[PDB]
């Protein structure tokens, strides 16, 4: 019994392309009512899982949802266990809130051997991505226990700040990302750099202009940066913590290679099948999803994938199925789990739409087309950040998304999550 | 189907001590977490305790740290909590459920339970 990571041999999933909608997603995500409405929102969200330990995050705001202010930060881990009819769920054991609520940005979890480490950003200038020219430096790691005890007041909650930082020719660090993996002693978080514009060795050369008439040279160059005429430009990597010596707080950045180079995106890092596998959110002019599994940690080198079906919408500049450069900093956080390797099969939750960001669709994509699909709402339904892991339970592969959707009768983008069941048939 | 049964009531003294119990059918109660949630008319959730399957680990609220303590009575499917020494701004409606605070819920709210401390 229990629950486990994708090893060892599972129950076969279909393979075929059908249009019989097998899929069943369950809602786990039952809230009470909110009668008596305000103008709250909940933004930036965060789903970790690991081993059956689960981890989450939010952001309550009151007014915009977009430029509003802080109230609560509710981070917090728990269990993996059967709610009774064969149908898993994330069960709450530990719950943290800061006290100031505007000072947490961007957090990042990750498992261990008996902790659930959750690296966050903090910044007394707002948000770091829209005002890094002013930004300290400064991260501070939460440690929260998966089984609390009796008094402890050491075990089920430690914080430390991090003092050395390894970063190589860049200027700050910062995680930028869901979750990421272990390697035994080792953690390891997805981050992005801030380098100087003007330190940059780009050839103006390598842009991939075979046919895309209609643009110019440098918007490879241009598009690597929030701004054109930014003052940093964005690099994706990861965070490096070898806890195994606790003599210092180290933070060694692994950057990414320069294979298909985009503009730095929340990226997520997740093992499936004893390799690790990797993806990169779309915030530049490649649309198109940005999946491959890594082969090479320390020297970061993923082999990408060329999936010319799976993509997230934008804005009337660079829309959705866009592949040329162009100046644009713009997209919508859709990952994607890998469930299978032999015929590298992978599940993730994805908006369908050209230039809006509603109708969140489930979908099952092999490589260079779709398998099943099914829809969690209506075709009208608004969302824009999912989050996707998968799991395994006792004899199958089971898999829980975090869709943030527009209820009806709430009024706000409240976080929910389903859990779908990939069948064992086709049709 | 999970069936949450609230009990207890309101229109306490100031000051005074009420017990709340909350009953379940359905799942194994055996082996499971319990925790109490309350939400006033303009709030949000806010957890009020928590407790483990074999009764070791219990947990609470910084405002609540030491006005009552849960309980859990494995034998006779029961939830009881001994509220001593309530204040006007406990004055709200209680749940029970399966997860500490979150915005979880493995089971619809069933009836709730409302606390009157006015007066
Ligand atoms: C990204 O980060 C940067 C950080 O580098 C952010 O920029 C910083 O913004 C803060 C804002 O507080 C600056 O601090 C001070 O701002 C003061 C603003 O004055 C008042 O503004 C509001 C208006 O109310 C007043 O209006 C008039 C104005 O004359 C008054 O007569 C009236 O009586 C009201 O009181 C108030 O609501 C507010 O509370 C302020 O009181 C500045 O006045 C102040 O100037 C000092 O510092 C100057 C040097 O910067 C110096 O020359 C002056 O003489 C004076 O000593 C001070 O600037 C930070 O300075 C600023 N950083 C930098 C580097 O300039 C940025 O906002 C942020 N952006 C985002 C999007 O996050
Ligand atoms: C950043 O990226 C750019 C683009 O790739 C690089 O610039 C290109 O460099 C290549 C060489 O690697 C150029 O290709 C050829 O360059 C020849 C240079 O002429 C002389 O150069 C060598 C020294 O390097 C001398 O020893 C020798 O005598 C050569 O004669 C040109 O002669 C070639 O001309 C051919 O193409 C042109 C069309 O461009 C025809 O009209 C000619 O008839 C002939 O067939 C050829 O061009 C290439 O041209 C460069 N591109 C541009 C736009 O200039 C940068 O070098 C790179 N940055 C760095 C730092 O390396
Ligand atoms: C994260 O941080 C941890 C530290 O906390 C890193 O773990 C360290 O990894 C290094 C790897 O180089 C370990 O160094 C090892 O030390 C061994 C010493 O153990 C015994 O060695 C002798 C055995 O004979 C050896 O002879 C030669 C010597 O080179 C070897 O080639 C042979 O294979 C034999 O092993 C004994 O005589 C001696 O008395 C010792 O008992 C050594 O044998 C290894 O070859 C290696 O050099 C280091 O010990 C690790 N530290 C800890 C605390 O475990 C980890 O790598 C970091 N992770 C990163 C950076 O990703
Ligand atoms: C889409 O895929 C689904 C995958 O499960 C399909 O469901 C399966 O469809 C087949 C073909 O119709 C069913 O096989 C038949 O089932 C009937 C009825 O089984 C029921 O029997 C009693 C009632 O008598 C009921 O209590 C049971 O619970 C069964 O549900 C049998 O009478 C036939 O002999 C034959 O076995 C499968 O049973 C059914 N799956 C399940 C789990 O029921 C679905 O049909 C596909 N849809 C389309 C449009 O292709
Ligand atoms: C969502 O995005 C999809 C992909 O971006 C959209 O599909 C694209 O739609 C555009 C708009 O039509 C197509 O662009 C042009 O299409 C016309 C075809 O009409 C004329 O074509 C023939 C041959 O040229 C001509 O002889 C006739 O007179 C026709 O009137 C042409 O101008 C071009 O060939 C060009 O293709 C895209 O081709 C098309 N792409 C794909 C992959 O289908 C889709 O329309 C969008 N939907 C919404 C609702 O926005």
């Amino acid at each position: 019994e229990g629950v486990s990571n994708l090893v060892g041999l599972p129950n076969n999933i279909c393979l075929q392309k059908t249009s019989n909608q097998i899929l069943k997603p369950k809602l786990i995500s039952y809230t009470l009512p909110v009668v008596g409405q305000s103008g709250t929102c909940i933004t930036d969200p965060l789903l970790a899982m690991d081993e059956g330990y689960f981890a989450y995050s939010h952001l309550e705001k009151i007014g915009s949802c977009s430029r509003g202010v802080s109230k609560q930060r509710i981070i917090g881990v728990g269990e993996v266990l059967d709610r009774g009819d064969e149908v898993p769920s994330l069960f709450m054991t530990n719950v943290w809130t800061p006290s100031n609520p505007n000072t947490v940005y961007h957090c990042s979890a990750v498992y261990n051997n008996e902790f659930y480490y959750v690296l966050c950003a903090v910044s007394v200038v707002g948000d770091p991505i829209l005002n890094s020219t002013y930004w300290s430096g400064s991260l501070m790691m939460t440690r929260l226990a998966v089984k609390p005890k009796n008094n402890g007041e050491s075990y089920n909650q430690h914080q430390f700040a991090l003092r050395n930082i390894e970063k190589g020719k860049y200027d700050k660090v910062m995680p930028y990302g869901p979750s990421g993996i272990k390697q035994g002693d080792t953690l390891y978080f997805p981050a992005v750099g801030f380098l100087v514009r003007t330190e940059f060795t780009y050839n103006d050369s390598n842009c991939p202009i075979a046919e895309c008439q209609y643009s110019k040279p440098e918007n490879c160059r241009l598009s690597m940066g929030i701004r054109p005429n930014s003052h940093y430009i964005l690099r994706s990597g990861l965070l490096k913590y070898n806890l195994s010596d606790e003599e210092n707080s180290k933070i060694v950045f692994i950057e990414i290679s320069d294979q298909r180079l985009s503009i730095g995106s929340p990226s997520k890092i997740y093992d499936s099948l004893g390799q690790p596998v990797f993806y990169q959110a779309s915030f530049s002019w490649d649309t198109m999803i940005k999946f491959g599994d890594v082969q090479t940690v320390n020297p970061l080198v993923v082999n990408w994938r060329d999936n010319t079906v799976i993509s997230r919408p934008g804005q009337s500049q660079c829309p959705r199925f866009n592949k040329c450069p162009e100046v644009c900093w713009e997209g919508v956080y859709n990952d994607a789990f890998l469930i299978d390797r032999i015929n590298w099969i992978s599940a993730g939750v994805f908006l369908d739409s050209n230039q809006t960001a509603e109708n969140p669709v489930f979908t099952v994509f092999k490589d260079n087309e779709v398998l099943y699909r099914a829809q969690l709402a209506s075709e009208d339904t608004n969302a824009q950040k999912t989050i996707t892991n998968c799991f395994l339970l006792k004899n199958k592969i089971w898999c829980i998304s975090l869709v943030e959707i527009y209820d009806t009768g709430d009024n706000v983008i409240r976080p929910k999550l389903f859990a779908v069941k990939i069948p064992e048939q086709c049709t | 189907e999970v069936q949450l049964v609230e009990s207890g009531g309101g229109l306490v003294q100031p000051g005074g001590s009420l017990r709340l119990s909350c009953a379940a059918s359905g799942f194994t109660f055996s082996s499971y977490a319990m925790s109490w949630v309350r939400q006033a008319p303009g709030k949000g959730l806010e957890w009020v305790s928590y407790i483990s399957s074999s009764s070791s680990y219990t947990n609470y609220a910084d405002s609540v740290k030491g006005r009552f303590t849960i309980s859990r009575d494995n034998s006779k499917n029961t939830l009881y909590l001994q509220m001593n020494s309530l204040r006007a701004e406990d004055t709200a409606s209680y749940y029970c459920a399966r997860g500490l605070a979150g915005v979880w819920g493995i089971d619809v709210w069933g009836q709730g339970t409302l606390v009157t401390v006015s007066s």
